[PDB]
DNA sequence: TGCGAAATTCCATGACA
DNA sequence: ATTGTCATGGAATTTCGCA
DNA sequence: TGCGAAATTCCATGACA
DNA sequence: ATTGTCATGGAATTTCGCA
């Protein structure tokens, strides 16, 4: 079997609902399977429509051979299937209630959820503007298993924004109570 | 003047006036019998005035002015006095064209890495499409990989919105642009500093300098044109298609597509190259690093037979940018302060401000 | 198609398919093991479709299209099928630029006599001066002698008023103009016929053809500019001065002023040449006739290394005159009917009308 | 003494008042002394002003060394003198009541008066339009004394409008009575 | 029958949008 | 059925003044 | 060890206003 | 303180298939 490559597989999923930011509520998350590279797209809904609009941007840069998702309504619609067929993209679904990715991708998705949460608290409404920096962080984050960041694996070069501080990512005692005040 | 001519009339030799012709008085004026005929020798004190009258009839250059003077007069080294005046005629100096070409162009080194340098620029206005009139074009210098964003105006604000999206992917060391309003605003300066991006600007009114992106503009417009033949010019929905189409197109001299130069492997697009299927990603990136260094680089062409190259201290004139009708095409002479490279200079513009300027927007002031 | 490939798989030799490579079946497709890798050999009946898909991604030319195909496929003489499609892509044909230069320019003979040929043309619009916006410029071909008339519009009616005044002096055999509205109107046609004047027209959108007068426009504007430096652009009162100034200016290559070529003697203007003072008028006109015949005439320059020259029956394309944004720069192919001279042709424009056209507004249709 | 040349001398004079044509009343007549070449200019008055305007046109083509005139008010004004001085033109006047030109010029002026009269009758009001053709006639008219037309002497070439019909120039019996009807 | 310097000629360059 | 042109100012070449 | 034809490379041309 | 570029399709040159 041939070695794993970038564009072999994109793992997609939604995150939200979130607090409104510039009128957006969700985040489509795309992670390349081989590199761990992450693209984020703000949507107004987890619909087929919003997914198609967002992936249209991404797929005008690179097209994946296979997209992997859970059985979210947006991903199992025949519209979304029609869309993928047009681009020669094979669709792939995890079985219901049993999501499987790969270690790399599961770990990556965890970082994303946690990183978002950390930065949303204090400014739960200003996250739209923060998406670019969130991505650069995730993509210039060192992979313990491989010797390299997703940036390095995607482009074959060091980045001009190396994130030297392997960060806390954990909620400080202040932020813990600040988050228990926003929910109330 | 009158002393020179006096000593002349009595047959004494004066330096400049050949001894073999006969010089005489007639009608109260010193004359001489030269092969072509009899000419008046005016006193030196009259000569500047004469050259000036001859020149001013039609503001003529060297020979056309001389030919008028030679009709009536003769003196030693006429053209030397003609040229003296040509170099002092403010009107000729700023109105005439140059007859000396720029030195041969520079071919700057290709950026070493993707994201080392972006070249950005606007295209438009275009026929309105979904209320959009311009396209922001961003070209990575090393790869040629290009991003396209439709905008309503070539504004800083639309530039910033688009680049925030782009730089989600990676942040470049340098962004190179022309001196458009969009890119020279202090709002854009701040946006760049905030991210550790260095702003580099073309000399004014010299699009060659953004050649990388200008040239990409051509392909973009050309492909849009073909796709729009016999349909209305709805280009908005085609930008994404054009972007993808061009990033995946071979450059015959390089034998690579910009996508390949950026990622070292084709994505799932038609006719994807399969050559590295058996390499590991790491082996693939290794062959990529090697491909990127060995790419064809063109060299500086031969100078044309009558080119000029700038020298510190030279009097030179900057081209007027947007000259009004019936107004001069050149500014007043100014001085070459520093020679940044053979095609770029700093001049002091008689005001005097320092300006960094392409030699293509300069002529060397004539007659010293 | 399938027969060819069948006979191939069992080791029989087919013309085109080199015998030394191994051809096999796999995944239901005929393959071959070539130095660069394993490629699919599609059946001939599939090949046109493939070339078309490759070409249509970015509407690429020969090599850029080939490089996509070679990624997946191999067959005999691939580029031959690529080129076949390039010559049938209406969109590429009318959108692409030419990469072949026009043949070297003609240098028509100087008219033999003053008044044999006029070249006329308008300059403007200019800043309003006394309510005037244009200048009618009339240049006698042989002498360069020029007349200037200020007008409010480049109209037939203002042309006729001015020429009625001019032709009070003499009537020319021929008037040469471009295809401006002013000169192509039937009112102007009648005005000419009435006087036995023959109208000659430039090919469309080719000002080189009125080069004689276009060039005179330059001197006129240039002298007006100099005279107007640091004053408001009141050019109306300067036309008479400019006219006189230029008619009395030497051409350094000829060594004569247009006035001299017209009259064979200077009028009472500054620096009047006195050389023929002792000749009779008749002796003077005799030396004039001789001066007029021996004037320097330039010759046709060398062709550039990649020029084309028109041949009867050639497919060629006319340049679109005023192409809209994002619209093709070329018309559909058309046929060279007659080759009037090496730089001028009659084409049949697929409608089809006869058009007389400069080769500068033509490209030879690519790929035959 | 050096031979006579074109531009050596221009003989000028006015003709009129005439019947209004396009609002014009007079004709300034300019005849080159050596060639017999004639330029005509329609004016509204025999003033210094109208003379200056008209000669400004002519002198933007060729400047004469000397202008010759009778002692008409327009020609003896110090304005007209100032004008000539600016162009380095020497002014020359015939003595009052005793006009002298030269045979060639006297003969030429006679032709002009007669030619005008002939063509004005029947159309006394349409003469403005006829000035161009009048001039071509006069200038392509053969000089018995010299072998050549003024056109030929000015330009050193044949003309594209040779006036082959040496014309009547005399009033036909019809025109004689038509003229005795216009005066009444 | 030759030298140095002046005069003349040559001609690439750019502009008539 | 029509077609480039020519001012310009350094450089190249030729001619001049003298011997 | 050399031939004819195909493949590849070279590169003038023009256009990003 | 900055700097031309590169698709294109005939022609030139090189390589291939075969001997
Ligand atoms: O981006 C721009 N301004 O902000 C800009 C301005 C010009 C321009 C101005 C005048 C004439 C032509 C011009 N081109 C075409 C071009 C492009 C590249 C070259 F090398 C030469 C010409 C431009 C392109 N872009
Ligand atoms: O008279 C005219 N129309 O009626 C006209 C039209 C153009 C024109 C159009 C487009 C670009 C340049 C143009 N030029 C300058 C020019 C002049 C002479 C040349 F050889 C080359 C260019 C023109 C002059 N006159
Ligand atoms: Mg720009
Ligand atoms: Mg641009
Ligand atoms: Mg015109
Ligand atoms: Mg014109
Ligand atoms: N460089
Ligand atoms: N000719
Ligand atoms: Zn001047
Ligand atoms: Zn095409």
């Amino acid at each position: 079997d041939r070695p794993q490559k970038p564009f072999d597989k994109f793992f997609i999923d939604y995150i939200g609902p979130l607090p409104p930011s510039q009128g957006y509520l969700y985040v489509l998350v795309v992670v390349d399977g081989m590199t761990g590279f992450t693209w984020l797209y703000p949507t107004k809904a987890p619909s087929t429509s919003a997914t198609v609009k967002s992936l249209n941007v991404l797929t005008s840069i690179a097209i994946p051979k296979v997209i992997h998702s859970d059985q979210g309504a947006a991903f199992t619609s025949s519209t979304f299937a029609e869309w993928a067929k047009e681009r020669g993209i094979h669709l792939e679904f995890s079985t219901p209630y049993h999501p499987q990715s790969s270690g790399k991708v599961e770990r990556k998705n965890s970082d994303i959820k946690r990183l978002l949460t950390k930065l949303l608290v204090g400014r739960p409404t200003k996250w739209y503007d923060l998406l670019p920096v969130v991505q650069l962080a995730l993509n210039n984050t060192y992979s313990p298993v491989l010797k390299y960041t997703p940036h390095q694996l995607l482009f074959g070069i060091d980045s001009n924004t190396p994130f030297a501080n392997q960060d806390t990512l954990d909620l400080t005692r202040e932020e813990e109570l600040s988050l228990l005040q926003e929910i109330r | 003047l009158d002393a020179e001519l006096d000593q002349l009339l009595q047959g004494h030799y004066i330096k400049g006036y050949p001894k073999q012709y006969t010089y005489f008085l007639e009608d109260g004026k010193v004359k001489v019998s030269r092969p072509e005929g009899v000419k008046i020798i005016p006193p030196q004190s009259d000569r500047q005035k004469i050259v000036l009258q001859a020149h001013n009839l039609a503001h003529t250059g060297r020979e056309a002015t001389l030919l008028k003077i030679a009709n009536l007069y003769w003196w030693p080294n006429m053209r030397k006095d003609v040229v003296k005046q040509l170099g002092r005629c403010q009107q000729c100096l700023i109105t005439n064209a140059s007859n000396k070409a720029s030195g041969p162009i520079l071919r700057p080194d290709r950026p070493q890495k993707p994201f080392d340098k972006f070249f950005i620029d606007y295209i438009g206005p275009l026929p309105p499409s979904q209320g959009y009139l311009y396209v922001l074009v961003v070209v990575d210098g090393m790869t040629g990989f290009t991003w396209l964003y439709p905008t309503k105006a070539p504004s800083t604000s639309a530039t910033v919105k688009s680049l925030n999206v782009l730089t989600s992917i990676a942040i470049p060391k340098v962004i190179h642009s022309d001196q458009g309003a969009a890119f020279t605003s202090s709002t854009f300066a701040e946006w760049a500093k905030e991210r550790g991006i260095h702003l580099e600007f073309s000399t004014p009114y010299h699009p060659q300098s953004s050649g990388k992106v200008e040239r990409k503009n051509s392909d973009i417009k050309r492909l849009l044109t073909k796709l729009l033949v016999g349909r209305p010019t709805k280009w908005y929905d085609l930008l994404p298609v054009v972007q993808l189409a061009l990033n995946n197109t071979y450059s015959p001299v390089l034998k690579y597509t910009p996508h390949q130069l950026l990622f070292g492997i084709d994505s799932n697009t038609p006719f994807a190259n399969q050559d590295t299927l058996d390499l590991t990603r790491e082996e693939e990136l290794s062959l990529l690093q090697e491909i990127r260094t060995s790419l064809y680089h063109p060299s500086t062409p031969p100078a044309s037979s009558r080119s000029w190259s700038p020298v510190v201290g030279q009097l030179v004139q900057e081209r007027v940018a947007r000259p009004a009708s019936l107004r001069p095409r050149w500014h007043k002479p100014s001085t070459v302060l520093k020679v940044l490279n053979p095609r770029t200079v700093v001049i002091l513009d008689h005001l005097g401000n320092n300006r960094t300027v392409s030699i293509d927007n300069l002529k060397p002031t004539s007659h010293q």
